[PDB]
DNA sequence: CAAGTACTTTTTCCGGT
RNA sequence: AGGA
DNA sequence: AGTACTTG
């Protein structure tokens, strides 16, 4: 149940709705390859020649990862090439470099490097990327759904009036945290699974 | 300015549900006290780059005037808040002393992240006072301010005595509440301790049950 | 009533057709899935609703 | 108007009731359940016709779960207590170089999908590297083990012979009919596991026999034949230098059409109860 | 990807690093062999997949009985004799997008109003 | 199937492995 | 127009017991299955001899 | 159902021969980068070879059956998409006629 | 008492045992469940009090 | 059913029962009807046991 | 350690192998 | 094996 | 058809 205020608010809901729904890096992902790129100034894609040329000017391995994005995908949960690159950067740190074309290219890539032996250590990144990373919502939460449910309210005139709002339906559960979230009413929040109510929020 | 600013949020949100809570236990702390706004809560506790100092939040709190009727022999409490993501076994010894020495009868302790299982050691070490560990996460939301939470009320050694007299009960015989209950945890209840339950009634309009503490 | 069975029989009628306009449709890539359902999943769930409003 | 298809015994009108059973010899793919290990099976109930029926299953596994690393596929063989890396069942067979082993699974040489889920079993079978050296793995691993070189290659190339993939052939000579069938298998268990194929319907019609009164009798005729047999054994064990009792046959076959409990005898659970039962007689239609 | 094998073992080939040339080559780890790349691409994954939709198009694909007929022109040999089916990929998420095959020139041609295919 | 039993399946079931140390011939129902 | 096979009659789908049940496309499913259980309980000449 | 039969149980050994002696590889001598899309052919469940135009020898083996030369209760299925033809002598399948 | 050969005992006492447990309880983990010449293994006094059917 | 063509979608196929009990069933949707009716059949049967334990 | 295993209460009350 |  | 239990 949303925040008192913004009970019609339909774009607070969808608000809620990304900010809760857990997005992985799985589920916006076309394909990842492995290429040997040698020189990491030059490319042997030409598609990608055009992404080196900028985020370059305004070492490492030469091995490398590069995993294609669909478009779609990244809408319907909404996403920034930006915002799904820097947590894939944010998740390695300073041992990955990590390149990607714009919302705007043709082409959705990202493209990454490592800071004897090496083959096998990028198929293990790309596993830790995909099934390990998580871009938006909270755990356990899956298909978020909005739900005009109709509530009955006193009115200024004193009477019971229909004064219906958004709700938000989940497909899994974990009260710890989504009560935590801002924009919502966690006086009001209620999960079917009555063994969390009484582990959170007393017998 | 980044993400920050949640971080931010959430503190201010955890510290008015201590204010809250520590009221609610029999405290003297002011409705505009726990009300205190954020941009107020910002310029108090957050040093030359706007980011939160908890060293400065932490607080002392006085029975009130009421508190002392009931329970006499209710001391003052001591409220830490620490500014490490993991609290050590050094900054614990700091904050046991202190309750030891200024002679508190209570002690809240809300961290970050973790306590070492090195400094949670030193928690029963001092007694008659008592120690209490909260995760600072847990406290962003008042779990009593709930729909489904009803109003539990620590009852007094005389008020226990009647209660149990006048409906010829054992302690047994009482229905329980688990000492690591949210509600037996937000009013500190200990072993033995009864709350008086007031919920609304679809039956009788208001109905009072009791549970004794685990 | 022979014209109340006229009725009847041309409520199926235009149903089956609803149905079919939806499969043309599904077929073609055109439908646009229901948010936290499979492009199936959503069709289906018309198919069957357009059937049942019918049969009432 | 009386129809026959019922037996009389001991005066009463019993009925062998026709038993339903999933069908023998047949190659079915399933996905194993989200907490498992395996993600993907191939089964086969493989059975003689005729001739002591073997009940001996063959498991194709896919082990690693969706998205898990290293996805590989070992078997389980009959009297092999360990899972053996299908590479090591075709070095065994004889079919020695990957390639020559993904030539047996994979039947296009272009699909690259289906290859690429092969590199790992190579990677798994690559310690072993002859016929010799993967008899002796499969040999170590019981059984029990059996203690001697010479002893555990000697037994596997016996397991695969009249054990492993027990229809086809039984015989000597046969381990190219055999590589080709366990790559069929692998086939089947990959086009499932690429989402090419569906999983196995285990309520099909088709992949279930009925059997009735004469192969019911058979199964209880063969057991009591064979028990005649190691009496003729005693009998000339006993004559250290015509008397061959024919009670155990009459009997046997009466107990089981009287009693409905097809099995052996009086001793019986766990056998098979309920199969002949007294004719209704209550309506012709009945 | 589409993978080579060493000649005299027959064997796979793994990948190794001419760090001092910088090139791929392939090693064979039974002998000695060894071979430049022919491709830069070594792994590839293929998450949302489509190789598999059109499978089974033996040329008898018209003898299958069981297999419904539709009267769409061919665009290339215009012919209005077709067998159809749904993508033979067998996925929850799958389009319920038409597959026709020609019955004179057995060209693979579909019903989807977005996109403009080959296979 | 009780015909196929007698007919041929008997025959088989009494020389599929009978053979002991004493084989068996043809079989007949009375 | 690639019909392979025809249905020598669709009434041939149906066992002895609901065999017996007039109209059986006229009736709800389960009273079916239940007269096929009935008629097991009926009374009548069940031989001659 | 009253139409409904079971199979009894036939010798496979003429259906085997007929099948060899009517353009059918022996899966010894099989080799699948060269015969590629070969119909692979089953008599209950064991791979016996391939064949090379399954159009004819489905039609040959459909039109002996009929005929009565092959038992009427021997079942044989040709899945084109898969490649697969499979026949079943085998013993407890429940037929109807058609 | 007599003749001791002292693995002959231990034989003896672990048969002894198996009696007095099969007496009480016949249906037990370690699977031997103790038979009545027939088969029928024999009724534990456990086995009169489990439930419905059952002195309880 | 074999009286279909394959990828048939239509509410024929799927099952839909277009006539009346009074008009009568076609075999296609008697045995539809009869497969949906068995259903009932059996989950009255699970049930009604579950569902005495539950009152137990 | 985990998977897959056995048991268990698994609806009630009413002719005779 | 049947009965509500 | 589920649950603690049990054994690999
Ligand atoms: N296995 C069982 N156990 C306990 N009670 C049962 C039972 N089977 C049937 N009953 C009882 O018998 C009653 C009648 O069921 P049925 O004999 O099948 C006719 P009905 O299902 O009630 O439909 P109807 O009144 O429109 O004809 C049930 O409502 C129930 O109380
Ligand atoms: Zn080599
Ligand atoms: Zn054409």
């Amino acid at each position: 149940y949303l925040e008192p205020g913004h009970a019609a608010d339909q774009e607070q809901a969808k608000l809620i709705r990304s900010a809760i729904e857990h997005t992985t890096l799985k589920s916006v992902t076309i394909a990842s390859e492995i290429y040997y790129d040698p020189d990491p100034r030059s490319t042997v894609i030409p598609e990608d020649e055009e992404i080196i040329q900028l985020h370059f000017s305004l070492q490492q391995s030469p091995w490398l990862l590069r995993l294609e994005l669909d478009r779609a995908a990244m809408n319907d949960k909404d996403l920034t090439m930006g915002q799904v690159g820097e947590r894939i950067k944010q998740t390695f740190k300073n041992d990955l470099f990590v390149i990607w074309s714009e919302d705007n290219d043709e082409k959705l890539i990202i493209r990454c490097r490592v800071v004897a032996e090496e083959d096998h250590m990028l198929k293990k990144i790309e596993n830790t990327m995909l099934e390990n990373i998580t871009l938006r919502g909270v755990e356990n939460i899956e298909r978020v759904v909005m739900m005009k449910y109709d509530r009955k309210v006193p009115s200024p005139t004193g009477e019971y009036v229909k004064e219906p709002e958004w709700v938000l339906e989940t497909d899994g559960v974990n009260l710890s945290e989504v009560m935590t979230v801002p924009g919502i009413d966690p006086t009001r929040i209620y999960t079917n699974s009555f063994i969390d109510i009484m582990e959170v929020l007393g017998i | 300015d980044q993400e920050n600013e949640r971080n931010i949020s959430r503190l201010w949100r955890a510290f008015r549900t201590v204010k809250e809570m520590v009221k609610d236990r029999g405290y003297f702390i002011t409705q505009e006290e726990v009300e205190l706004p954020l941009e107020d809560f910002k310029a108090k506790y957050c040093d030359s780059m706007g980011r939160p100092q908890r060293k400065m939040m932490s607080f002392q709190a006085n029975p009130t005037e009421e508190s002392i009727s009931k329970f006499p022999d209710m001391g003052s409490l001591w409220v830490e808040f620490c500014d490490e993501p993991s609290v050590g076994v050094k900054t614990m010894k700091t904050f046991v002393i202190h309750i030891q020495e200024k002679n508190f009868q209570t002690g809240i302790f809300v961290y970050q992240n973790n306590i070492t299982p090195s400094a949670m050691k030193l928690v029963p070490s001092i007694p008659p006072a008592t120690i209490e560990t909260f995760n600072e996460a847990a406290l962003v939301v008042n779990i009593t301010h709930h729909e489904l939470v009803p109003k539990h009320i620590r009852l007094s050694s005389d008020e226990k005595r009647e209660l149990l007299k006048r409906y010829r009960l054992k302690e047994s015989q009482l229905p329980r509440i688990q000492r690591a209950d949210p509600v037996a945890l937000y009013l500190g209840l200990k072993r033995g301790e009864v709350v008086k339950i007031i919920r609304k009634s679809e039956t009788s309009g208001r109905y009072a049950s009791y549970r004794i503490c685990m | 009533d022979g014209p109340t069975m006229r009725e009847i029989t041309e409520t199926i009628a235009e149903a089956k057709k609803k149905v079919l306009d939806v499969t043309k449709e599904a077929q073609a890539n055109l439908l646009t899935a229901k948010h936290g359902m499979t492009l199936r999943e959503s069709f289906e769930d018309n198919v069957v609703r357009f059937l049942n409003e019918a049969r009432d | 108007f009386d129809m026959g298809g019922y037996f009389i015994i001991n005066g009463s009108e019993k009925v062998l009731i026709a038993q339903e059973r999933s069908a023998g010899n047949i190659v079915q793919v399933f996905k194993k359940a989200a907490p498992s290990p395996i993600s993907h099976v191939a089964e086969i109930r493989s059975a003689l016709e005729k001739g002591s029926r073997f009940i001996s299953t063959l498991q194709v596994k896919l082990y690693g779960r969706e998205g898990s690393s290293a996805r590989t596929i070992k078997a389980t063989l009959p009297y092999i207590k360990q899972d053996i890396p299908i590479v090591i069942i075709f070095r065994a067979l004889g079919i020695i170089p990957d390639g020559e082993i993904l030539e047996h699974i994979c039947y296009d040489v272009n699909d690259w999908q289906m290859l690429e889920m092969l590199k790992p079993c190579v990677e798994d079978g690559f310690v072993i590297q002859d016929r010799e050296t993967a008899l002796d793995f499969i040999g170590r691993r019981g059984t029990a083990l059996g203690i001697k070189k010479e002893k555990r290659i000697q037994y596997a190339k016996d397991i695969l012979q009249k054990e492993f993939l027990p229809h086809i052939t039984q015989l000597e000579g046969f381990e190219s009919r055999k590589a080709f069938f366990l790559g069929y298998m692998i086939n089947r268990l990959l086009l499932c596991a690429l989402d090419r194929k569906d999983q196995d319907d285990r309520d099909h019609f088709g992949k279930k026999r009925l059997d009735l009164a004469g192969p019911l009798l058979a199964q209880l005729f063969k057991t009591l034949f064979k028990k005649l047999t190691k009496d003729i054994f005693r009998y000339m064990q006993r004559t250290v230098e015509l008397a061959i009792n024919a009670k155990t046959i009459t009997s046997g076959l009466k107990y089981a059409l009287a009693t409905g409990n097809w099995g052996e005898q009086k001793k019986a659970m766990s056998s098979r109860a309920g199969v002949s039962q007294v004719l209704n007689r209550y309506t012709y239609s009945s | 990807t589409t993978f080579r094998f060493c000649r005299d073992c027959n064997n796979m080939l793994y990948p190794r690093e001419d760090k001092e040339n910088n090139r791929l080559l392939f090693e064979c780890r039974t002998c000695s062999y060894v071979e430049e790349a022919g491709s830069p691409l070594v792994y590839r994954h293929e998450l949302i997949t489509n190789i598999g939709e059109t499978a089974g198009v033996v040329q008898d694909i018209g003898s299958d009985p069981t297999l419904p007929r539709s009267d769409r022109e061919c665009p290339k040999c215009h012919s209005r004799e077709n067998v159809f089916f749904q993508s033979q990929q067998r996925r929850k998420d799958t389009s319920m997008v038409l597959f026709f095959v020609c019955l004179s020139c057995s060209h693979i041609f579909t019903s989807d109003q977005k996109n403009k295919r080959t296979q | 199937s009780f015909n196929q039993f007698v007919d041929y399946t008997l025959q088989d079931i009494i020389c599929e492995d009978s053979t002991l140390i004493i084989s068996f011939g043809k079989i007949y129902v009375t | 127009t690639t019909f392979t096979h025809c249905e020598i009659h669709p009434s041939m789908i149906l066992g002895v017991a609901a065999s017996i049940i007039p109209f059986p496309d006229h009736n709800q499913s389960p009273r079916n299955t239940y007269q096929s259980a009935m008629g097991k309980q009926a009374m009548g000449v069940f031989l001659t001899n | 159902s009253l139409m409904s039969c079971i199979s009894v149980g036939t010798d496979p050994m003429p259906i085997i021969t007929f099948l060899s002696e009517w353009g059918m590889e022996p899966l010894e001598d099989y080799v699948p980068h060269q015969s590629p899309d070969a119909t692979r052919v089953f008599v209950n469940g064991v791979w016996h070879g391939v064949h090379r135009n399954p159009a004819r020898l489905m039609e040959t083996l459909r039109t002996l059956r009929r005929k009565g030369d092959i038992n009427p209760e021997v079942s044989m299925i040709r899945d084109i998409r898969e490649k697969e033809l499979k026949i079943f002598t085998d013993a407890g399948r429940v037929y109807r006629p058609l | 008492h007599n003749g001791a050969p002292h693995h002959a005992i231990e034989e003896a006492e672990s048969l002894l045992q198996f009696h007095v447990a099969t007496y009480m309880d016949n249906d037990i983990a370690g699977q031997p469940q103790a038979l009545q010449k027939s088969g029928r293994p024999v009724k534990s006094i456990r086995a009169r009090l489990k439930g419905k059917e059952g002195r309880i | 059913l074999p009286h279909f063509s394959k990828d048939d979608y239509s509410p024929e196929s799927k099952g839909f029962v277009e006539n009346s009990y009074l008009r009568g069933l076609t075999p296609q949707e008697f045995f539809f009807h009869a497969m949906g009716g068995r259903e009932g059949l059996i989950d009255t049967a699970v049930k009604t046991a579950e569902t005495g334990y539950i009152q137990r």
